[PDB]
């Protein structure tokens, strides 16, 4: 399992131990003995053969990471060079909180079909993660267009904050 | 290569292309500044010269 609980939480399992009132057989526990020794042995032997391959030829990669250029509120306009730094470290943010937006979204999901029939109380913390988190989006992100940028952003967060400001005079 | 070759290959492209634009715009200023007031090197339209005038004394004293 490469993924962590951190970043994925899942509640621990509670299943209950059987407790069989009826003398008949179970069939399902009949198949499932059947299906582990037919099906899982064998393709437990093969994984256990190719993970073993894989130590005897081992190799390692890393995550990049990029230090973080000057932002754009310091970038002189009409000086492309910075603007240009300062508009990809913009994007690579966009990627990265549409990837944490993918993640939420997918917790919330999790949350839904693990609870079921209680979702509208369990999932009470799932919801309000993925309300904030939604409503910070809308307020950093939406609107911006086909052609977003960083200018945009800027832009839209100055109209904000004078907004804001504007409110807060009275 | 690797990501950096791209990047700093666009900075070297974007570097050049800006300072194209800014020259344009300066030739531009410079060329209207010389058309309107003809003080430089362009635009330094003819004058009669000055090598074909006489200047020996000539019959009316009076010149």
């Amino acid at each position: 399992d490469s993924w962590d609980k951190d970043v994925y939480p899942e509640p621990p399992s509670r299943t209950p131990a059987p407790s069989p009132q009826t003398s008949l057989p179970n069939p399902i526990t009949y198949l499932t003995k059947a299906y582990d020794l037919v099906v899982d042995w064998p393709v437990t032997l093969v994984r256990e053969f190719i993970e073993r391959q894989h130590a005897k030829n081992r190799t390692y990669y890393y995550h990049r990471q990029y230090r973080r250029v000057p932002d754009i509120t310091e970038c002189k306009e009409g000086d492309v060079l910075c603007i240009y730094e300062a508009e990809m470290q913009w994007r690579r943010d966009f990627k990265v909180d549409q990837e944490i937006m993918n993640i939420i979204q997918e917790r919330l999901k999790a949350c839904q079909q693990r609870e079921g029939e209680n979702y509208q109380q369990n999932c009470a913390k799932e919801l309000e993660q993925f309300t904030k988190v939604t409503k910070a989006y809308q307020d950093r992100y939406l609107d911006l267009g086909a052609y977003y940028s960083a200018r945009k952003c800027l832009a839209k967060q100055k109209q904000r904050m004078l907004e804001e400001r504007k409110a807060a005079r009275q | 290569d690797g990501p950096e070759k791209n990047y700093e290959k666009t900075l070297a492209i974007l570097q050049i292309e800006s300072e194209k634009a800014e020259l344009r715009l300066k030739e531009q200023e410079v060329r209207r500044l010389m058309r309107a007031r003809g003080d430089g090197p362009w635009y330094q339209f003819p004058t009669p010269e000055k090598e074909f005038i006489d200047h020996s004394p000539k019959a009316t004293p009076d010149n």
